[PDB]
């Protein structure tokens, strides 16, 4: 199963980096919140080794580029992250 | 010993054929694993992200549901590649659309309130429906 | 003993594959990845490579990228703690690709075969089985990754003729001229391009993109990497679906947002460019041989981008007939290392043949309600065996009638056997057991028993023709269950189990 | 005819010594149940695998 | 519960050299049959004698 | 288990009742059952009953 | 026995393969039936000198 889960995290943190009309993103609880959660009862979480934070560009890991997650022991489509070097 | 090289000869001659067949019923049992295996894996990837689909359903619910119109636009991607990542899968949604509307899916299909999700040749969450 | 088990290394297109039984296989990395690849690093006490070295490469001092430049060369990187060579860096390539191979199969391969170009010659391509035995995998030979491919699919059976091959790397391309020496095989004719490939196919459709949205917004897009990241992903779909697909589109959106349907021949007009930088490598091959576009026996497809039909529609227009796709081209050196792998250390001449049953043979049930031992397709020399029981209590003797088809009735199948079986012992319906082992053989005769348990007194048939017919008799029948589609029906005898009284 | 089913392999338990020992023959029939015993491996065991 | 008769004892014949095969085993059941197949005794025997 | 010379239940001595469970289920007569009596030199009895 | 410690399992009839994994197997016990040599742990009966 965990293929929905790879092939479908570019909407999911497209969703993710996202977070009169000011009022209509609070609808967010919900679509991009619930899909957590959702995705979370298959078994889904979200030292950086081995690629694990994907360098667009010390020893330690920055930020978080395009996050991932692992399947619960294995890895599907990877993650963005940059490096203090 | 004299002939006892032609018995041998033939022991072996024997064991020619013995082995050659020891080796086409192998090849027999080997080829013939796939079609089970295949259809075995078949079964397996059909269902079984129903869990993923049918929890999914909800959270596609204010995706199908719910100054900034721009932001309005993004959306296109997200509920573009979240309908289009339940395809190369096949969860689909339910189109009828105003027939008779399998009740288990005059009297004809006015709306629908609840956005369809369905994974190959089965039902996971209906839609309350006018 | 153990299978010879093949690496390729094509400088960020690389894979160790193997063959168990009678099918070519491409093995898996540790990766998620189809094929891991070329490229990799080290650190403090621990080495790191493949596709999980290539991401710690723009974070950390330690990457090597394509070494391919340096095989066969006196090349000397200065590195942390000892400088380093081709050789000792490649020994660690294929040491990370022999954990690799033995994570998968379990039974071993210590011999190992490798796939060179065809270009090189006795310094590089001794470099290989050299560094192939660095890591400890010995090589029982070194192919070409032409040749190779070539004997991936194979040319043996076949005549005296003439070939060139389609090699496309990672970003970069090539084409090798080969001869048949009814079977011997040498390379006659070398070229292509330094860089060129599937990268830079990505790169005009982000540059025509980033170009185009400048052309919109104003606002432009190549200072931003997730959002060219996001690009070179989308891009790389729309142009594979360009190669299948007629038409399409890209969404990309929720940008900062680009959507846009995605046309064909403007990217083909796109690519038709670089087509003809091909044309000359190709052209230049047609003089090195000197033999025109006209003088070849067979011709090939190989690579990971050459999937789109950008350069099929350059060659059914350039050289006359179509190229032999029937390969998954992606890994197609891998496999073709290890064939003759195969073809030396292991199984020589096969026929692989009646590796199929004419139909599902099955016997009379319930006053003829046919069930299945053997089913359509099955390669045949086999047999299976299942035991009934007593149709009713007392039952002194039992008949035997065996049906060949698929609809699940009596006459509605071909009779094939009926023979009969006596002496049971009187007692319960159900409980006696009598055995029947449909034995098939290869060679069409079948062999078919059944015996009680408790007695051990036992009736077989041996049958003569099992066909006996044609082809299109068969299938018509084939044909036949389909096109009743539900005599189904006999689900009513399906409740005769009214047989039953208590 | 008909089907009932015989279990088409003979089941057992790894034995002590590290043989097989069956305890269902081979073809038997619908459900069935068999029951055997068997003991200390050396002296003194505190705990029993069955295989 | 009701009773079925037994074999209260099983039966067989001497094998040659000589032994006592098994061949209907001890309690065995109501009316039942079996059989097996052994050869001769010796060098194209003669002829066989069943006890 | 019924102590007595009389010919039916009811008129005999009744000296203990048990039952057994588990036999598999199938067909009526097939099953054995073997109920042993044994009776010591003191005039107790025991009584097993064993698939 | 007279503890009376319950434990156990249950097979949930899965791994185990008949489809040809049997009908082969078998034979492999024909071919291969000299298996008897086995005997050679029953003489290892020898360690159980304790």
């Amino acid at each position: 199963a965990q293929s929905l889960a790879s092939d479908l995290l570019p909407v999911l943190d497209n969703f993710e980096r996202a977070l009169q009309a000011k009022s209509i993103l609070q609808g967010m609880e919900m679509v991009y919140r619930s899909l957590v959660d959702a995705l979370k009862k298959e078994g889904v979480e979200a030292p950086f080794d081995p690629y694990l934070h994907q360098a667009v560009m010390p020893n330690t890991v920055v930020e978080e580029l395009q996050k991932g997650y692992k399947l619960k022991d294995r890895v599907l489509r990877p993650a963005m992250v940059k490096v203090s070097q | 010993e004299l002939a006892a090289a032609k018995a041998q000869i033939a022991e072996l001659e024997a064991k020619l054929s013995e082995m050659e067949h020891r080796y086409l019923r192998l090849y027999a049992d080997f080829e013939n694993f796939r079609r089970r295996t295949r259809q075995e894996m078949e079964a397996a990837e059909k269902y079984r992200a129903q869990s993923l689909a049918s929890d999914l359903l909800p959270v596609l619910d204010n995706f199908e549901r719910a100054q900034a119109k721009s932001i309005l636009q993004g959306m296109e991607m997200v509920y573009r590649s979240l309908v289009d990542a339940l395809k190369k899968e096949g969860v689909e949604a339910i189109e009828a659309v105003g027939k008779p509307f399998d009740p288990y899916l005059p009297n004809t299909v006015v709306e629908e309130l609840q956005k369809g999700y369905k994974l190959k040749d089965r039902v996971l969450r209906p839609a309350m429906v006018k | 003993m153990s299978k010879i088990i093949g690496i390729d290394l094509g400088t960020t297109n690389s894979c160790v594959a193997v063959l168990e039984g009678g099918e070519v296989k491409v093995i898996p990395n540790p990766e998620g990845n189809r094929t891991t690849p070329s490229v990799v690093a080290f650190k403090n006490g621990e080495r790191l490579v493949g596709e999980v070295a290539k991401r710690q490469a723009i974070t950390n001092p330690n990457t090597i990228i394509s070494i391919k430049r340096h095989m066969g060369t006196d090349y000397k990187v200065e590195i942390e703690g000892k400088q380093y060579t081709p050789q000792e860096i490649s020994a660690i390539i294929l040491q990370y690709l022999k954990s690799y191979a033995e994570d998968y199969l379990g039974e071993p391969v210590t011999r190992a075969v490798i796939t060179v170009p065809a270009y090189f010659n006795d310094a590089q391509r001794q470099a290989t089985k050299d560094a192939g035995r660095i890591a400890g995998l010995e090589v029982e030979r070194i192919i070409n990754e032409p040749t190779a491919a070539a004997l991936a699919y194979g040319l043996d059976k076949e005549e005296d003729q003439t070939i060139l091959v389609y090699d496309l790397g990672g970003g970069t391309f090539d084409v090798s001229i080969l001869e048949l020496g009814d079977g011997v095989f040498e390379v006659k004719a070398t070229a292509g391009d330094n860089h060129l490939g599937g990268d830079d196919f990505d790169q005009v459709i982000i540059d025509y993109l980033v170009n185009q949205f400048k052309q919109e917004h104003g606002i432009d897009l190549s200072k931003d990497k997730m959002a060219l990241q996001r690009l070179k992903d989308a891009a790389e779909k729309a142009k594979k679906e360009l190669s299948g697909v007629t038409q399409t589109q890209i969404s990309l959106p929720f940008i900062s947002h680009l959507e846009m349907t995605l046309t064909r021949a403007k990217f083909e007009e796109l690519s038709a460019h670089l087509v003809e930088r091909t044309m000359g490598p190709v052209r230049q091959a047609l003089q090195d041989a000197g033999l025109t576009p006209a003088d070849i026996d067979k011709v090939i497809l190989v690579g990971g981008s050459t999937r789109i039909p950008a350069v099929q529609e350059a060659i059914k227009r350039e050289l006359g007939k179509e190229p032999h796709k029937g390969v998954n081209p992606d890994e197609v050196v891998a496999i073709g290392a290890a064939i003759q792998g195969g073809v030396i250390a292991g199984e020589v001449k096969d026929v692989v043949l009646l590796d199929v049953t004419p139909l599902s043979l099955g016997i009379e049930t319930m006053g003829g309600v046919f069930t299945k031992l053997i089913e359509r397709n099955t390669t045949i020399p086999t047999s299976k065996s299942q035991v009934f029981t007593t149709a009713a209590d007392n039952q002194t003797t039992v008949d035997i009638h065996v049906l060949q088809g698929e609809r699940p009735m009596a006459a509605d199948n071909k009779s094939l056997g009926r023979f009969q079986l006596t002496g049971i012992p009187p007692a319960p319906r159900g409980v006696p057991q009598i055995e029947v082992t449909f034995d098939i053989d290869a060679n069409g005769i079948v062999h078919v028993r059944a015996k009680d348990l408790g007695t051990n007194k036992e009736q077989s048939i041996t049958i003569k023709s099992s066909s006996g017919l044609s082809e299109e008799e068969i299938q018509r029948m084939i044909k036949e269950a389909e096109e009743n589609a539900e005599a189904d029906r006999k689900r009513k005898e399906a409740a005769e189990l009214r047989n039953e009284a208590d």
